[PDB]
Parts: C-alpha cells; structure tokens; sequence
C-alpha cells in the first residue's frame, strides 16, 4: 500500500510562466516506475510521461520529468490555457498500484466582488411540502469563500451540501451556489431567512435577508 | 404591490408671471405624484402639437405602498399664452393616458 | 488503439453491476500488455479497482479484495466485469485502458459510461418557480432563476428564451449535487436591466431536454423599472 | 455673484387642495433659503423645501400647502428669498379678480 499525497491542491499561475508539480510517496518506488497523468473535466485521461522520465507519442518536448526515489517534480515550460487541467502521479511497480489525489492549476486573476441573491421557495413549491431557499455567488475570486446560513440568528450546521461551478473559459472567474432544505413545519416557524457571504474583497461582510409573505 | 391612477396637476404662471427682456418667457409645471408603479411617462402638448423642444423632465424621486413623484418644467412664451393657447400635459402609466387641459379664461 | 465501454446506465444497490470493455485492435498474447479499470467519483480522485495481466494473471485490491472478479473471453476479445454488493457512495464512472508493455502504461483511454446506483427510479424531472426578493439594491442587473429537481441521471441541458421565443445566452450551469438519493441542480440566467424596463413580456419559459418528459415551466419575473 | 431669479406659480382659473411653488434659478453660491408668507404673517407649518439640484448654476423648489377656499379668498402669498444679504418679495394675487 503506497500512499500518494499531492500539494497544493489549487494553485494560481499564470500563462506562459513555470508550472511545478510536487508528488509524494509514502515510501520507495522500485526502478522509480512512476507515471504522470493528465485529465481534462468531460473527456478522458490522457497518458503524458511514462516512467518519469520517457515521453510518451503525439505529446510535447515541453513537460520534463525530473527526481528519484520519494521525491518527483513535474515541470513544464510555455504554460497554455488549454493545460490548465488536473494532473495525477501514478506508480505503477506496486502491483496492486494506487493513484493521488490530483492537484488543479487555475488562471491568476484580480480579485472581484461577488453578486449575492436569494430566491425564497415558490408557493407550488410549498405544497410539496419541501422548501429550498438558495444563495447564489457570481463573478468572485479566488475560488475559496465561506458561505454560512443564519435563520431567526441561529446559524445552521449539517444541512447545506454547496455545488460550485468550474472555471469561466473567458471570465476566469467562479460561480457557486448553496441551497437551504428545511421541513415544511420547520419553514413556517421561521420569518427572515439569511445566508452570508464573506469575500476577500469586501471590507465588511454583506448580509441580504427577505421577509415572510412579501414575496 | 398596488395599482394606482396617477394624479395630474398643472401649474401655470399669474398675469405678473413674465419677465425678462422682450419677448417675455414663462414656464410650465406638471407634477404626477402618489402613482405606482416607478415607470411613467410625461409628455407636452400645445393645441395638440406634440412639444420636442424646450421642455426638461427632471428625474423620477421617492416622495405602505410605495410613492413616486416625476416634475416637468416646460418654456412657453407670453404671445402663444396671450393667444388663448391651451396647453395638455400628457401622461402615459400602464397603458393609460390621463390628459389635462388648462387655459388663461376665466 | 481505441476502447468503448458499455453497461447499464441504473442498478439499484445491494445487486450485481456487469460491465464491458469493447476493444478491437490488437491481442492479448504478448508479454506486458493488461487491462485495468479505474473508477472516478465526481469531485474526487481516480482509484484502481483490479488489473489483468496476460497468462489468465490477475491482480485485486487488498482494500476491494474478496468482491470483484476479473474474467476475460479471447473470443469476442472484451474483459467482463462483475461488481457486487452496491453501494451509492461507489458511484462513479469506469474506465479501461490498455498497457503497450512494461514502462507505457494505460497509453490509450476509451470514453467511459457513467453507473449510477440510486435506490429511487429514473423519474421525471420537475421545475419550480424562482423569483428574487431582492430589494434596496437594483444593483447592474436582476436575477432570475430554474429549479430543475427529482430527476435521474444527472443529463440536462439548459436553453432560456423570451415570450416570443427569443434566444438568450446564460451558460450559467451549476453541477448536481446528490440529496436524499436523488440529484438537485440549480440555474439561473442574467438579464439586461433596460430590456426589463421596455417590452410588455413579464414572463420567460424555461426549457428543459431531459429523457424522461418534455416539460418546460415559466417563471414570472418580478419587473423593477 | 448674481441675483436670483424668483417666480411664483399660481393655480389654473378653471379649477386645479393645491401647492405653490417658488422656484430660484441661475444663483451662486448654493446655499439659499426660501421661507413663505402669508398676508404678511410668518408662516411656522405647511412647507417644505426640496434639496438643491443642478441644472455652473443651481435650481432650487418649494412647496407650500394651500386650501381651495383660502387661495381663492384674495390672500396676499409672498415668496421670501435671502441670498448674499439681500432679501426678494414677489406678490401674486388672482388673475380672473
Ligand atoms: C422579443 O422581445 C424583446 C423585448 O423584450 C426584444 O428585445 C428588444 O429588441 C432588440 C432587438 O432584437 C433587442 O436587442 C433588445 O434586447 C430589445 N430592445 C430594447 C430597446 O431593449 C426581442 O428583439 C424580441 N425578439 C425578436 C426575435 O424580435
């Protein structure tokens, strides 16, 4: 059992620098038979360097293999956006063999203030007797940002999943939206639902709230 | 939240109104107030003749249902009032049109 | 080199999933040449199921063992798999891949199918109304929004249009997301505020090509002139 | 360093409660003060004056709140305007008397 750990897990770079990719294992690698991945969301992985150190066919002279033992760097020169994918190493003397976690490389970008909304649930909604109260977040960088609910000043926990969108192919920036499922008899105890959204680029904390049968 | 007619009100100078050399010039005022929703629409007419110049309308401002208030101020001269000139303040919200004439008879 | 995968698209939990690898091409007689399958769970990392190598060869996974088994058929030249006992937290989507030797491993990667293992059936999708209560911030532009819920699997496609069938370009469209066994997902479309404050259409349509209904809600907007 | 203008607005003859509006036009500096009179007495409720706007010149509105039957009565309204020490009283009255 050789356990691979990747870090970072997100790094920002920009394109046409130097990219490198740190891999660690748990512990030696015989004849360092460690391969390199590459992966893009929607298609299929793709085979780049076999062995750390051979390239494979129909892929770049730009990415370079370099280390031995418990310690491999990827390194690749001429940084394009189509690469800003995720990438996995892979050994594969261990037989069973196991993979890492992957690390994702994103477009460096400035810092923009996000748009928060709320829509309350729908009145055909509440017939069903489940109601979703939602919190949207558009047009924010970097990526890592706190969402928390508070209803009637309680602040909630263990109820809120949070999907996150990918990267803008030509915004660069991020999307995510959180969603607030309470019961029916829950929802009519409660008047002002809430969610928070704090930002790296706000000086104070925004807070939007709505109030029960306005809407 | 509500629907409401909007009010029409018309503002004309007295007969010591006018000043300034020859020629002497005056203006009009139509106010619409306690109408909902924001949007509304101010227009002037001159003996039916759609007014395209000389007049400005000052931006929409907040004065429970919500309330607007919208005030236009249009330049007319002392021969077309001294003519019996009507002037009618046209005012579009929602489809609805709300005409108001005034006159200087008595 | 290519590789295609095919299988069932819904199995319930606590039952046999069988899957096969179509590949065509080559032969599994010389020396270093296998067939792995690897598996990917939505927001997590690749993981190694098993792998073959020639000779009837196999190799398991200590933390799988005892519950896979690889069995391979030179005739029709595809690898059966056989998974049992099944779990919702072991949804993913299985990939096989070919090794042209020793050091070259998985050179060629097929397209893959996603498993998905719901207790619940595959249902209609249905839509829910969203409109913002926004106030005291007009802000660049309003939002409006499209509660797609109860719908297996995971395959929409999101198209906006006005009152009088327009074309809209949102592109805004967030991930599901699995709750109580089934996928929710959420999205929205931006809109400029003056086309807001013009034409007399107070309503769009949203449209949704799902395999299981055609159903297409409207959402009323809230208008802000 | 100009004198402002001052105008009065009066009610239509043929009917129109209503409100008078004494508008000050092309005055410099900006801070102004209106007040309203009536017959002569200082008026203490009633009126109010609206925030300064710009038209450099400036534009500045007053309402005051009247009564049909005491408009019509003959009551002498006047217009007060202070701006750089100087004090301006225009008096309207009605046309059709
Ligand atoms: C459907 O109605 C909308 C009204 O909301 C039309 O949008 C207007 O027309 C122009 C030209 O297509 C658009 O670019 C603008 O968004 C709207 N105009 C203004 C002044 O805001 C839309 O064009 C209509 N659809 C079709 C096919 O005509």
């Amino acid at each position: 059992e050789i356990v691979l750990t990747q870090s970072p897990g997100t790094l920002s770079l920009s394109p046409g620098e130097r990219a490198t990719l740190s891999c660690r294992a748990s512990e030696t690698v015989s004849n360092d038979k460690v391969a390199w991945y590459q992966q893009k969301p929607g298609q299929a992985p793709r085979l780049l360097i076999y062995g750390a150190s051979s390239r494979a066919t129909g892929i770049p002279d730009r990415f370079s293999g370099s280390g031995s033992g418990t310690d491999f760097t990827l390194s690749i020169s001429g940084l394009e956006p189509e690469d800003f994918v995720v990438y996995y190493c892979q050994q594969y003397a261990s037989s069973p063999r196991t993979f890492g976690q992957g690390t994702k490389v994103e477009i460096k970008r400035t810092v923009a203030a996000p748009s928060v909304f709320i829509f309350p649930p729908s009145d055909e909604q509440l017939k069903s007797g489940t109601a979703s109260v939602v919190c949207l977040l558009n047009n924010f960088y970097p990526r890592e940002a706190k969402v928390q609910w508070k209803v009637d000043n309680a602040l909630q926990s263990g109820n809120s999943q949070e999907s996150v969108t990918e990267q803008d192919s030509k915004d660069s920036t991020y999307s995510l939206s959180s969603t607030l499922t309470l019961s029916k008899a829950d929802y009519e105890k409660h008047k002002v639902y809430a969610c928070e959204v704090t930002h790296q680029g706000l000086s104070s904390p925004v807070t939007k709230s709505f109030n029960r049968g306005e809407c | 939240v509500a629907e409401m007619n909007p009010n029409v009100n018309v503002f004309v100078p007295p007969r010591d109104g006018f000043s300034g050399p020859a020629p002497r010039k005056s203006k009009l005022i139509c106010e619409a107030t306690n109408f909902t929703p924001k949007p509304i629409t101010v227009s002037w007419l001159k003996d039916g003749k759609l007014v395209e110049s000389g007049f400005t309308t000052d931006p929409v401002t907040i004065e429970t249902p919500q309330t607007y208030k919208v005030i236009s101020t249009l330049t007319i001269s002392e021969i077309d009032w001294l003519n019996l000139n009507v002037y009618t303040c046209r005012v579009d919200h929602r489809g609805l049109t709300f005409l108001k004439n005034v006159s200087s008879t008595c | 080199v290519t590789l295609k995968e095919s299988g069932p698209t819904l199995v319930k939990p606590t039952q046999t999933l069988t899957l096969t690898c179509t590949f065509s091409g080559f032969s599994l007689t010389t020396t270093g040449e296998g067939v792995g399958w690897i598996r990917q769970p939505p927001g997590k990392a690749l993981e190694f199921l098993a792998f073959i190598y020639w000779n009837d060869a196999k190799r398991y996974n200590p933390s799988l063992q005892s519950r896979l088994t690889i069995t391979k058929d030179a005739s029709k030249k595809q690898v059966v798999l056989t998974l049992t006992n099944l779990d919702p937290v072991d949804t993913a989507t299985y990939y096989c891949a070919r090794t042209s030797g020793w050091d070259i491993e998985f050179e060629y990667w097929g397209q893959g199918t996603l498993v998905t293992v719901s207790s619940g059936s595959a249902s209609a999708p249905t839509l829910f109304p969203l409109v913002s209560c926004e106030n005291s911030s007009p802000s660049s532009t309003v939002a409006v929004g499209c509660l797609a819920q109860d719908f297996l699997p995971d395959s929409i496609t999101f198209s906006w249009k006005y009152k009088n069938n327009s074309d809209i370009s949102s592109t805004r469209g967030f991930p599901s997301v699995l709750r109580g066994g089934k996928y929710a997902a959420t999205s929205q479309v931006l809109l400029p505020s003056k086309d807001v404050m013009q034409g007399t259409d107070e309503h769009v349509v949203c449209k949704v090509q799902h395999p299981n209904g055609n159903k297409e809600k409207d959402v009323p907007l809230p208008v802000v002139i």
